């Protein structure tokens, strides 16, 4: 018999020892080695309460995460609550790892299998296992980048769909690329390439999950309302590169009710004066390296925000969202929780 | 999406406040009092759940879609408008007032055609005045040729006589000329406890 | 303990902006949003939008989509609502409010235990209009055995207020003036009426003086019973 719990998970990692790259040489010291032959129990005639929102397998990662930065990625100066920190910034090796979360001796990881568990209730197919899948610590804003997709259909999760201030995490069971490119020889321009066919068919079945939830209502898109940067564009590190990217192209309402069957081109910048995500204040970098910049990713998730009101119109309009980045830790984690054996 | 009531409650310090508030949706409903010229305070939350300073005369209850604050021994700091809420919806309000007892007294109903002053104008206003009764709780319709009027009256109520302690209401039916010009027979009927029957004052225009 | 502090009330006209301010206090200011409510007599309270000051992350309502910005200033732990386009609808007491449940890992937005003492905003024209002033008249026979009521219209005026005395304040007894209400049109009116002895009408004269100290107007007018 087990009952649910919280403790101190430890971390299991591939990280090479002769890797200079930032992700692999905090893992080298913060992880041991993964192993080669796992073991996984799936458990009949068991079902299990699962709530993603209240996960605090999502507060330790979030912790690494933060650490993970603060000790890699420090500014040449951090501004914060008025004073001033003037650090060495020389340019690094950054490419997010796999990460693996697992129970100490007495605890277990359960597992939930059902293919289209939208992350809180009841659980059919549960399994038991001692590390979580392999998860890249991917920070964004409204695009979940590089992470696993949904098994069958797409997937709409929110702690409850009803209260506006509660985000959405769409879940993609089928990704769709996104080439961000700083060319070589304005140092800082930048772009993104995405297929508009394939978004396209993709964002077309979002809105059509999104009226499976919102009573076969328009699913209209719009443009973030405010906010920072970091929020109001698509927000991501590549290659150490901090890229601001606009996603006003990606939510086109006349794609999804022709034309615009083509190569959607997103305007981004790489700033070097940031708002820090680890919630501090601005930090300072250098300009970004010579040559060809690029990074391409697997969009497997949205990040979303819906909007509310005293209004009465058979429309709900959806923007992009993010900036929690718990939240991104939650996409990944949804389906574990700890367990105490008795 | 909230539907609540009644919009006013007259009592007297002692008596028990019953407010409730009808969602269309189950969720987290809070109550609010609004004390004259302050700000809105939490009383309840998650429908029956006392926020900290709250006596426990307060309580809030549901029966299915229905919430309902109920306010026992009603002090002074009492009296004010009481909101129900769910996420960012509110609703109408609730306005308890002090209302001081007496007997039971029929209202004096008059009506006042148009003047001709008036009529010059372009617009008819047609007065019914209901004078001096108890207690507050009363209903008027205006009624052109016998059919029933809805959306071209205001009524307005003052506050208790401090002296004889009853209520009078005024009742404004507004009209184009040309639309007054097209009947005859205006009337509004006075529903209220201290009659045994609703009294209709009425004119014909035209005849004096 | 937690505190929020507004800015000072203001008056306006219709088609000016707004600003006003909110500042915080007694907690961790971006572990929770800050709301924005505003309060009309006779309306239902409003839910403008909330703003959550990690990235100043907003959600407008619906309905003032495109009028209402808000910000923050971290240092100074303050939230900020702006209104453009502003009209006499808009005219309302304004609240920040924060909810009841915040902590470092999670809140509930919703449940307003806290309230800022509120900022209230007057809209309007600066014109305004003197009433018209209509007789309400007795009846036609004096029953010798009862009493009459009579009264004047005040019709159409603006701004706030109007006063009626009745015989320049010589007659008191059985006076009612009513609160006024506000018409379709923006304008506002009132009844001022006094029940007598009917034996009285045909010797005694009723004259009711209205006052209208914006448009700098006094009005007398006679109230006598119609001849037919
Ligand atoms: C649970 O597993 C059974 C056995 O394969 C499968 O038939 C069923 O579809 C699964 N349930 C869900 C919700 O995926
Ligand atoms: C997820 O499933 C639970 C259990 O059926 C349900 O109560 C909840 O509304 C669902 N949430 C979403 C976002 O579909
Ligand atoms: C992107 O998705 C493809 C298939 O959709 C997969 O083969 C590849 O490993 C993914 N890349 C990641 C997860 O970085
Ligand atoms: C993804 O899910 C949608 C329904 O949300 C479905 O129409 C589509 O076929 C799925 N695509 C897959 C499983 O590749
Ligand atoms: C990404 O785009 C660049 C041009 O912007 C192109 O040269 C490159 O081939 C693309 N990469 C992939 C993997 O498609
Ligand atoms: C976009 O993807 C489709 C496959 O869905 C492919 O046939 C098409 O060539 C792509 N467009 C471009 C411009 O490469
Ligand atoms: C994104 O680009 C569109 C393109 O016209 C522009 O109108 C919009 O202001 C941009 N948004 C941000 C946040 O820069
Ligand atoms: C959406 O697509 C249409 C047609 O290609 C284009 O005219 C419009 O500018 C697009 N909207 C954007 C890019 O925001
Ligand atoms: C996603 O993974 C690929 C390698 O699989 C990498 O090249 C790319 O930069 C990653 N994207 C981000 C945003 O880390
Ligand atoms: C959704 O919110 C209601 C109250 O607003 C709460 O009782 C319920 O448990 C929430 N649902 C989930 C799945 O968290």
């Amino acid at each position: 018999v087990w009952k649910d719990a919280d403790t101190t998970l430890f971390c299991a990692s591939d990280a090479k020892a002769h890797e200079t790259e930032v992700h692999n040489v905090w893992a080298t010291h913060a992880c041991v080695p993964t192993d080669p032959n796992p073991q996984e129990i799936h458990l009949e005639n068991v079902t299990e309460n699962f709530n993603m929102w209240k996960n605090n397998m999502v507060e330790q990662m979030q912790e690494d995460v933060i650490s993970l930065w603060d000790q890699s990625l420090q500014p040449c100066v951090k501004l914060t609550g008025g004073s001033v920190i003037k650090q060495a910034c020389p340019k690094i090796s950054f490419d997010p790892i796999p990460i693996h979360y697992c129970t100490p001796a007495g605890y277990v990881i359960l597992k939930c299998n059902d293919k289209n568990f939208n992350g809180t209730g009841p659980c059919k197919n549960v399994s038991s296992v001692q590390c979580t899948h392999g998860i890249k610590p991917v920070v964004s804003t409204q695009l979940l980048l590089n992470g696993s997709l949904a098994e069958e259909e797409i997937i709409i999760r929110s702690e409850n769909l009803t209260n506006n201030a509660k985000t959405i995490i769409v879940h993609l069971n089928k990704s769709v690329e996104i080439n961000c490119t700083r060319p070589s020889n304005d140092i800082r321009k930048a772009y993104c390439e995405i297929n508009g066919t394939k978004w396209n068919k993709v964002l077309k079945q979002v809105t059509e999950k999104l009226k499976e939830h919102f009573n076969n209502k328009t699913i209209i898109f719009q443009p973030p309302s405010g906010g920072d940067l970091e929020i109001t564009m698509h927000h991501f590190n590549c290659r150490g590169e901090f890229f601001y990217c606009n996603t006003t192209q990606l939510f086109n309402n006349t794609c999804i009710g022709k034309g615009c069957n083509g190569t959607i081109t997103l305007p981004c910048k790489i700033k070097q004066i940031i708002n820090m995500w680890q919630g501090t204040g601005q930090a300072m970098y250098a300009p970004p390296i010579d040559g060809k910049i690029n990074c391409v990713s697997n969009i497997t998730g949205i990040l979303l925000t819906r909007d509310g009101g005293a209004n009465n119109t058979s429309n709900e309009t959806f923007r992009p969202g993010g900036g929690n980045i718990k939240d991104n830790w939650r996409s990944e984690l949804y389906k574990y929780k700890v367990v105490q054996i008795e | 999406v909230l539907t609540q009531s009644p919009g006013t409650l007259s009592l007297s310090p002692g008596e028990t406040a019953i407010i409730s508030c009808r969602t269309s949706q189950y969720g987290s409903l809070a109550w609010y009092q609004q004390r004259p010229g302050q700000a809105p305070r939490l009383v309840i939350y998650s429908g029956s759940t006392r926020a900290a300073g709250i006596p426990d005369r307060f309580s809030g209850s549901r029966w299915g879609p229905d919430y309902n604050l109920t306010i026992s021994n009603l002090e002074s700091g009492d009296f004010g408008v009481y909101y129900c809420q769910q996420y960012e919806f509110f609703g109408q309000g609730t306005k308890v007032q002090v209302d001081i007892k007496r007997t039971v007294a029929a209202p004096s109903v008059f009506i006042f055609p148009p003047s001709d002053e008036q009529l010059k104008s372009g617009t008819a206003s047609v007065v019914c005045l209901l004078n001096n009764f108890y207690p507050r709780e009363a209903k008027v319709q205006w009624k052109v040729d016998n059919a029933l009027q809805s959306g071209n009256s205001q009524e307005s109520v003052t506050e208790q006589d401090s002296k004889d302690s009853t209520y009078s209401l005024s009742s404004t039916l507004t009209l184009s000329k040309a639309d007054y010009e097209k009947h005859k027979v205006y009337a509004c009927e006075v529903t209220h406890q201290g009659l045994s029957s609703p009294v209709t004052k009425s004119f014909n225009r035209g005849e004096c | 303990q937690v505190r929020l502090s507004q800015s000072g009330g203001q008056m306006k006209k219709p088609g000016d902006s707004m600003r006003i301010s909110c500042r915080a206090s007694g907690y961790e200011f971006i572990n929770c949003p800050i709301n924005w409510i505003r309060l009309a007599p006779g309306k239902r309270p409003e839910w403008m939008g909330w703003m959550k000051p990690r990235w100043g992350a907003v959600s407008y309502a619906r309905q003032l989509q495109g009028r209402v910005t808000m910000t923050r200033d971290m240092y100074s732990e303050t939230a900020f609502l702006e209104l453009r386009s502003l009209t006499s609808d808009d005219t309302a007491v304004y609240f920040c409010t924060r909810g009841k449940y915040c902590t470092a890992r999670d809140y509930y937005n919703w449940d307003f235990e806290h309230w800022g003492q509120g900022t209230p905003v007057t809209v309007s024209s600066a014109s305004t209009k003197g009433p018209s002033v209509f007789p309400l008249a007795p009846s036609s026979k004096s029953t010798s055995g009862g009493t009459a009521a009579l009264g004047c219209l005040v019709k159409d005026y603006f701004p706030e207020p109007v006063t009626v005395s009745w015989n320049s304040g010589a007659l008191t007894s059985g006076v009612h003036t009513f609160p006024a209400v506000l018409q379709s049109s923006g304008l506002y009116s009132l009844s001022s009426v006094v029940t007598v002895p009917s034996s009285s009408l045909g010797t005694q004269t009723y004259i009711c003086n209205v006052n209208h100290k914006p448009s700098n107007t006094k009005v007398d007018k006679k109230v006598e019973p119609k001849s037919c």
